[PDB]
């Protein structure tokens, strides 16, 4: 009766409910809720199809009860404005609560959440909820975890976390059920943020566009992707999380997908940086106090975004004094844009490291992808670097100097082999010169007593400069002790075509201690670091500058004539030549084969015979001029 | 033919077993609906322990009949 | 309290079915809000959550304080000066109590009453010497902590069970009278039998002899005295002769013997109301102290308390 | 909460670790004596440490009490028996299981927190001195484990 | 009936055994087996220890049951 009747489908029907939903309170209870199903199942594995196709017609189902219940930015009363535009602004101090909470307010949230609950005892019961993935593409799966138009505080919110319990279960059981799918929506969701993405880098976008339906949208949209990253960081892609078949996974996203989400991401992390640091500059410091993203409930704070107080953070109960319209849409673009930062740059680290995590040896093709992967993460982060020039922007400087020292670290010693391309793309040398900056600008600074007495960091220019400074030597030495740098093993892992096989980290020593030297010398041509009769720099910074000097005259084992530079394609058997053979027609493994046999050398003749002598022509015709490019080139100073 | 498991801490299932299985095959039938191992599982009839080796005819159990699920260590 | 996003969203959403209750009850101006608390005597309904009551509490909360203040009951922390002795006005008692009471019923219709934080105008009304104000702090404070104690843990939102000064003041309620005594001829007597004429009241009761050390302040009131001074009066004449540390406890001893000096309708109901007060502190008492600290403090002080009690219930 | 400890002992009996082992006390399912054993190349090896888990009314949903009913020297751990661990504080979900607490405590032995201690002298010991950490954790260990 | 004794310091081992058979006759027969008097040897069984004086029906060790060697 009860399988002819359907009385399975009216054991979940009642979700699709608010009501129900919000009375069985979508925790502890919904958890007990779900198991019960679970075991309904286990002791009737007659109603186990039953329940699995009612639990995928209501997941089907729910997407279309979704719908645009409120709003959450409301422009201001007095001038119809999101956003302040003025440091000396005047707020209405309004008595509402200072923090808003919408989620747990709306019917698709309390839906969500029983509803999330509930699946994850299922997955508790390690039942029937291991079926879910027949008959229910992930495709499917996602489009009730990933809404329109979201609160600010969706990520942050107890569907979320259920959401992550189950997804972290499907992923251990069914390993490339959803990733490939989520990696896709994330994707998507970066593009369709291209307008954000690619706006001016001189003003803030929501400030330009202040007062238009745009600002809610584009909030809207960074909600969505901001629970999309949320959900990637701490399921799938994760220090911890890094399995080798994960790692694979990866390699073969980059390599059939295409490496725009890296300059995406790069355009996101520098886009809230920018964000964050223009609209700090038009509040009145109340409402920066009043609206710093911080105190989340589960970030704990630790890595990037740096944190720019006003007042110092160790007194506490700073939030909640004063109120208004526009200090409540500020804190939620705030606590966005942290949110979006920490999880790029918790993502950059983590394709940044890759492999090495579990240091499992890698055939041809994966060891390209992963060098490809690292290529492409530095070469962007470089060009972030260089973007914004440094007069006036010290607040993003500091910001982009602390996510540069987290990506390129490992929870620290330096990750050797991106660190190698990033010297190798001119990334030392630009923070050379953003030293030497740094360095004339501190001599202005009127007095170094203040600076000294540095309990926490403010937006003062002397303090900015001191921390950037700070964090840039900081970085530099750590590149030039053999204690703090991973121990990858020789460049012949890489290259056969060779002077000399060294080792990677102790080789690349050799040159940031030269330009070190070189800097420092430098500085005392200009009477600064030496010569003076007064205290003309902080303690930190010349004991920093003490560090490099004792790390330079430090020894090491090696000579480094000179250093190749790294490209993914030239890695022995080389992808150029092997990609010339296919369009010469020869195929892969036989190009590759000869390759290894002659040593990575081109065929000057034809005597071998394996070209036919069209083939031959082709490939006479496709060489080029030059023959140079085929093999790894040393580097200029 | 069908018969009850009461379990004293929790709920009643149901299982199909002929008279002339063994104890042994109740025992996996009780760890699959459930998932407690046979060693585990001790079984009571009308105040009476139940030896793996014996059947249920031995024992005179019959259709509808309930024993009782209880856990000893 | 504190309660997380859930709760707190859960608790909203089910206060959002009171509006008609609490729009009733606080669009009113102050003589009918008390009007109309006062007709709230059954619940036709399942114990409510005493958070939807919220509203209306930190009114009667609002009124409380107007009247603590303006007696001074309200102790000044930044001032050591003491509380006066001086009695409400049967105006303010009849205003305080109409809310009282309305509190003690609310309290015993609702679970939940965690939220209840008040907490700070029953210690300042405890002060009053008018002992009907007396008797109902007294009553609400037992009817909480009996949560406290039933679950022994878990965020109270008044927490005044910590202070000592309260338990003091408990102790010194509770213990007024003495539920047996030894009269002159020697014959047991009971408060009990204060409602049977087969007694006579104590010689004992119906005199005030006070004693407090700094040098021993002592203050004498014979029947007859007592009969002609008024209790305000007898007040007066005790504060000018002890200090200020003692003249709470005074403040009792005087009431209980102004109670006892004659058998007229007014001391009969004195008598009963200071009976009342030392019953609901000991239920007090007994759920803000360890079974030992109350039998060393209390029950070893007043041996007959059970047996009394027990008689008092048929 | 009996249906889920039920199928942690079935999980722990089936496929126990070997590194650690843990059963009812007194019949009281909800009482348990767990054994450590000390993890290899730490100064604990060789020594086996008894624990006491008391699992709440409302579990998986809040973390079980473990406490050290042994002596140890530990940054993290207390004389008394309280441990200091995340499972147990913030980071407990009902997915996990007392298998997986136990591997975590194994694995924390070898691996202390002295950023985050419970014992400042402990932590401040260990710092200043590794050398020394590992000596007096031998010789506690060898006192009272062994 | 057949018994499972992992050695925590060393390898694994089945044993046969009784009901009525007393834990130091486990811990003779895993000397005879190995070599290493009962005195040194260290039992363990559901995170309790073994004790000589009991037996495996006072323990409630049933069959296949996985002991603990400590040496």
């Amino acid at each position: 009766q009860v399988k002819e009747k359907g009385l399975i489908n009216n054991l979940f029907d009642f979700l699709l409910d608010a009501d129900h939903a919000r009375i069985l309170t979508g925790g502890d209870r919904s958890t007990e809720y779900g198991t019960d199903i679970d075991e309904l199942a286990r002791h009737y594995p007659d109603l186990k199809a039953n329940i699995v196709e009612a639990l995928c017609n209501v997941i089907r189902k729910m997407p279309s009860t979704f719908r645009n219940e409120r709003e959450f930015l409301f422009t201001s009363p007095k001038d119809q404005k999101y956003f302040f535009h003025r440091k000396n602004e005047e707020i209405l101090t309004d008595k509402e609560e200072h923090e808003p909470a919408y989620w747990e307010l709306l019917d698709k949230g309390t839906m969500l959440d029983t509803f999330t609950s509930v699946l994850f005892g299922m997955s508790l019961g390690n039942g029937s909820f291991s079926q879910v993935p027949q008959h229910l593409e992930a495709r499917d799966f996602l489009a009730i975890i990933f809404m329109e138009n979201p609160p600010y505080e969706y990520f942050t919110s107890v569907a979320i976390s259920n959401v992550t319990e189950v997804l972290q279960y499907l992923d251990e059981k069914y390993e490339d059920y959803a990733f490939m799918d989520v990696m896709k929506v994330l994707n998507d969701q970066l593009e369709n943020l291209n307008d954000f993405l690619n706006s001016p880098n001189d003003r803030s976008f929501f400030l330009e566009r202040d007062g238009e339906n745009s600002v809610r949208s584009c909030h809207s949209k960074l909600c969505r992707l901001a629970a999309i990253l949320n959900i990637v960081t701490n399921v799938y892609i994760d220090l911890t999380t890094l399995s080798c078949k994960r790692i694979m996974q990866i390699y073969s996203y980059f390599d059939k997908r295409g490496f725009s989400l890296i300059k995406n991401l790069k355009l996101l992390f520098q886009k809230c940086a920018l964000e964050e640091m223009y609209i700090r500059q038009h509040m009145p410091d109340s409402v920066i106090t009043e609206t710093m993203p911080l105190p989340i409930v589960d970030v704990s704070g630790d890595g990037p975004p740096l944190q720019i107080y006003i007042d110092d953070p160790k007194k506490g109960d700073q939030k909640g004094k004063i109120t208004s319209v526009k200090t409540r849409n500020t804190l939620q673009m705030r606590t966005i844009l942290y949110t979006l930062q920490s999880n790029t740059a918790i993502l950059f680290r983590c394709f940044l490291r890759l492999s090495h995590s579990r240091n499992m040896d890698l055939e041809h093709k994966d060891l390209t992808t992963e060098v490809h992967i690292f290529e492409n993460v530095v070469e962007n982060v470089i060009e972030m670097l260089k973007a914004t020039e440094l007069e006036g922007h010290l607040p993003y400087i500091l910001v982009l100097l602390n996510f540069n020292t987290f990506v390129f670290t490992i929870p620290e010693i330096l990750q050797t082999i991106p660190a190698y391309i990033f010297y190798q793309k001119g990334g030392y040398l630009l923070y050379l010169h953003i030293i030497r900056d740094l360095f004339t600008r501190m001599t202005k600074i009127k007095d170094l007593s203040s600076l000294d007495n540095i309990n926490y960091i403010d937006e003062s220019n002397g303090i900015l400069t001191l921390s950037c400074l700070i964090n840039a030597l900081t970085f530099y030495n750590k590149s030039m002790q053999t204690e703090t740098m991973e121990n990858v093993q020789s460049i012949g892992k890489y290259y056969v075509s060779i002077d000399d096989d060294y080792n990677i980290m102790k080789a690349l020593t050799v040159p940031i201690k030269v330009m070190a030297l070189a800097m420092i010398l430098d500085l005392d041509k200009s009477d600064s670091l030496f010569k003076t009769q007064s205290r003309n720099v902080p303690y930190s910074v010349f004991k920093q500058l003490l560090s490099m000097l004792k790390n330079i005259f430090t020894n090491v084992n090696i000579y480094t004539k000179e250093l190749y530079e790294l490209h993914w394609d030239l890695i022995f058997p080389p992808i150029k030549k092997i990609s010339l053979f296919e369009q010469v027609g020869i195929p892969g493994d036989v190009a590759a084969n000869y390759l290894t046999d002659t040593g990575d050398d081109l065929p000057a003749d034809n005597s071998i015979g394996l070209f036919s002598p069209e083939q031959w022509e082709k490939y006479k015709k496709l060489i080029g001029e030059d023959k140079s490019i085929y093999y790894p080139q040393p580097m200029q100073a | 033919m069908q018969i009850f498991v009461k379990t004293l801490t929790g709920k009643t299932i149901t299982l199909e077993v002929e008279p002339s299985d063994t104890i042994e095959n109740v025992k996996a039938k009780i760890q699959d609906k459930e998932g407690i191992p046979p060693d585990q599982q001790r079984l009571i009839f009308a105040g009476k322990q139940l030896e793996d080796g014996r059947t249920l005819s031995d024992y005179n159990i019959q259709k509808e009949s309930t024993l009782h699920l209880v856990l000893r260590l | 309290v504190l309660f997380t996003r859930c709760e707190k969203a859960r608790k909203e959403k089910l206060a959002a079915g009171y509006k008609p209750l609490v729009d009733y009850l606080i669009d009113c101006d102050t003589p009918t809000f008390l009007e109309r608390i006062e007709a709230i005597q059954e619940w036709d309904r399942s114990r409510d959550d005493l958070y939807v009551w919220i509203p209306i509490l930190d009114r009667m909360d609002g009124l409380l304080l107007k009247v603590a203040e303006k007696y001074k009951y309200k102790q000044d922390p930044k001032k050591e000066c003491e509380v006066k002795l001086v009695e409400m006005e049967a105006h303010d008692v009849d205003y305080c109590l109409k809310m009282l009471k309305f509190t003690r019923r609310l309290l015993l219709n609702t679970e939940n009453r965690f939220v209840y934080s008040s907490g700070d105008v029953l210690m300042y009304l405890l002060n009053c010497p008018n002992f009907t104000i007396k008797l109902a702090v007294m009553r609400i404070l037992a009817i909480l902590g009996e949560r406290f104690v039933i679950a022994r843990e878990k965020i109270v939102a008044h927490n005044i069970f910590g202070d000592h000064n309260l338990r003091k003041k408990t102790l010194k309620l509770a213990l007024s009278l003495s539920s047996s005594v030894m009269d002159e001829d020697g014959e047991h007597f009971s408060l009990v039998d204060l409602y049977f004429d087969k007694k006579k009241v104590p010689q004992k009761w119906r005199k005030l002899r006070f004693t407090h050390y700094t040098s021993i302040k002592k203050v004498t009131m014979t029947t007859q005295e007592l009969c002609e001074h008024s209790l305000q009066q007898i007040f007066d004449k005790g504060m000018a002769l002890l200090p200020a540390e003692s003249w709470f406890d005074f403040s009792i001893k005087a009431s209980v013997a102004k109670a006892f000096s004659d058998d007229s309708g007014e001391n009969i109901d004195l008598r009963n109301i200071i009976i009342e007060t030392k019953l609901n502190a000991i239920a007090f008492v007994n759920t803000i102290f360890s079974p030992p600290q109350v039998s060393s403090k209390l029950f070893e002080l007043d041996p007959y308390a059970f047996n009394s009690l027990t008689d008092l219930i048929s | 909460a009996l249906k889920r400890i039920h199928k942690e002992l079935n999980d722990l009996a089936r496929d126990p670790p070997a590194q650690c082992s843990a059963g009812p006390v007194g019949d009281d399912m909800f009482h348990w004596q767990a054994t450590i054993m000390g993890p290899n190349d730490s100064p604990y090896q060789g020594g086996v440490f008894f624990l006491t888990i008391h699992f709440p009314t409302d579990y998986p949903f809040k973390p079980p009490k473990v406490a050290f009913t042994t002596r140890i020297y530990h940054p993290n751990i207390n004389s008394n028996g309280s441990i200091c661990l995340d499972i147990l504080r913030s980071q407990w979900s009902p997915a996990l299981t007392i298998s997986k607490v136990l591997l975590s405590i194994c694995s924390l032995l070898c691996d202390p927190n002295p950023d985050d201690p419970l014992v400042p002298e402990i932590a401040r010991i260990y710092k200043t001195d590794r050398e020394k950490y590992n000596r007096i954790a031998r010789e506690w260990t060898q006192k009272y484990a062994m």
